């Protein structure tokens, strides 16, 4: 497997998610970040929408933002719609990898188009640290390092709590192929909560 | 009687229809189930009065000689009307032809269709019927999405409280 | 003798779709918009004029599928009603 894989595949999931209403995406993205400060709400959804998705009959309703999500990817009847529930499962796995901070930090960030710029770094780190199985530094560009480049900065806190070493100077990125899997989750919830607020 | 167009007896009839029918393309995607709409279409328009001509596997500029020489028939100054079953890949503006391609286009315009049939080319067809079916494609994004329902249920289609 | 006209008059198109859409086909029927055209032509060809028949054929795409299309009505230039008188 290989970075090419994950992007056709991540890109897949936000496919479908483009025909949903904007109105809709918009509710989907803002309860998101609700539920991010609440581990327990995402558990509770990704059991509902993966029993939902396997068994394709009626789906229990849930309550609180949870339950806002769930409104955007059910009929009438009850069922889940496959092609918008499985993407937002795919999103939900992918956030549940990641660290409590970097949960808290997406649900700060969602509100604003920096998420885009966020997203370009990790794509960069996994692009030109490859091959991931080796140790290896990244150099970065300053137009992407914002105004403050600091360990104060949101998106240096986002990208050090994968595993990786930061620092002031470049090369400013050091991968560590630990942190393949939680980088590689970051990486898809960026895309995705990025694919929404377009 | 002023209100319908006028019908010719079937008697000294001669109405012509006009079958156009690409399956077979270069560069796109074979149209597999055709000849289903030809065989189909043609069926319908003979038990409607109608002798069928049937082309295929044309281009634009065969397209454009058989319109012509569809419209310069003798056979429409007895006859009521007229039908163009057109069905091939399909851009915005034309339909395809045989040899197209984003990069050597071979498209048709509709716009020239008209051209052809108007009361200026097309002498024995004027004041009757000119019916155009298009089977093909106007774009190629999807003509569907998702959107909210009423939170209330079947019984309230429209309800006060 | 010499009498005026108009151009372009006694027109009318019936794509299959909507423009900037796609308009799907079976593969072991064909296209849907041929089909149901065909199937509304021999259900009401006898009692109803032609635009009667392509208004029941784009109400029969009302209801939105997962493919869905809806057959336009263009550049229609018809002045009176089209009657057919099927068998006559």
């Amino acid at each position: 497997a290989d970075f090419q894989g994950l992007y056709a595949e991540v890109k897949a999931c936000s496919s479908e998610l483009e025909s949903l209403e904007m109105e809709l995406r918009q509710q989907i993205l803002v309860n998101i970040g609700k539920i991010l400060q609440d581990q327990p709400s995402m558990e509770a959804l990704e059991a509902s929408l993966g029993q939902g998705l396997c068994s394709g009959g009626q789906v229990e309703p849930l309550d609180g933002p949870a339950g806002c999500i769930l409104e955007c990817l059910v009929l009438d009847s009850g069922e889940l719609v496959p092609e918008l529930a499985a993407p937002i499962f795919y999103l939900l796995g992918a956030l549940a990898v990641l660290s409590e901070t970097q949960q808290q930090l997406l649900a700060k960030a969602l509100e604003t188009t920096v998420l885009s710029k966020q997203l370009e770094l990790v794509k960069h780190v996994l692009e030109q640290s490859t091959p991931w199985q080796e140790q290896s530094s990244v150099s970065l560009p300053t137009v992407l390092l914002g105004d403050c480049w600091d360990e104060k900065n949101p998106t240096w806190v986002l990208l050090e709590e994968c595993g990786l070493r930061l620092q002031v100077e470049s090369p400013q990125v050091h991968w560590e192929p630990t942190s393949l899997i939680p980088t590689s989750a970051l990486y898809a919830s960026l895309f995705l909560l990025s694919s929404l607020g377009q | 009687t002023q209100e319908i167009y006028p019908i010719k007896e079937a008697n000294g009839r001669t109405r012509k229809a006009l079958i156009i029918c690409n399956t077979e393309f270069k560069h796109l995607s074979l149209r597999y189930g055709a000849n289903f709409d030809i065989i189909g279409m043609k069926g319908l328009l003979e038990d409607l009065g109608y002798d069928v001509v049937v082309k295929e596997e044309l281009t634009a500029e065969g397209m454009e000689s058989e319109m012509k020489d569809f419209a310069a028939l003798s056979e429409h100054q007895t006859s009521d009307s007229t039908f163009l079953v057109l069905m091939s890949h399909g851009t915005l503006h034309g339909i395809c032809g045989t040899m197209h391609s984003e990069k050597t286009p071979d498209v048709l315009q509709y716009d020239t269709i008209y051209q052809i049939f108007n009361n200026c080319h097309c002498p024995g067809l004027r004041d009757k019927p000119k019916v155009i079916i298009v089977q093909a494609a106007r774009g190629g994004n999807s003509g569907e999405m998702w959107i909210r329902e009423s939170s209330k249920p079947q019984l309230c289609r429209g309800v006060d409280l | 003798a010499v009498k005026l006209s108009h151009v372009e008059k006694d027109f009318i198109a019936f794509y299959s779709t909507t423009p900037h859409h796609l308009s799907y086909r079976d593969k072991t029927g064909g296209s849907y918009f041929i089909t149901r055209l065909i199937s509304c032509f021999r259900k009401h060809a006898c009692s109803c004029h032609l635009f009667d028949i392509f208004l029941k054929v784009q109400q029969s795409f009302e209801k939105a599928s997962i493919h869905s299309q809806m057959p336009t009505i263009d550049r229609a230039t018809l002045t009176r009603y089209f009657y057919l008188f099927p068998g006559n």
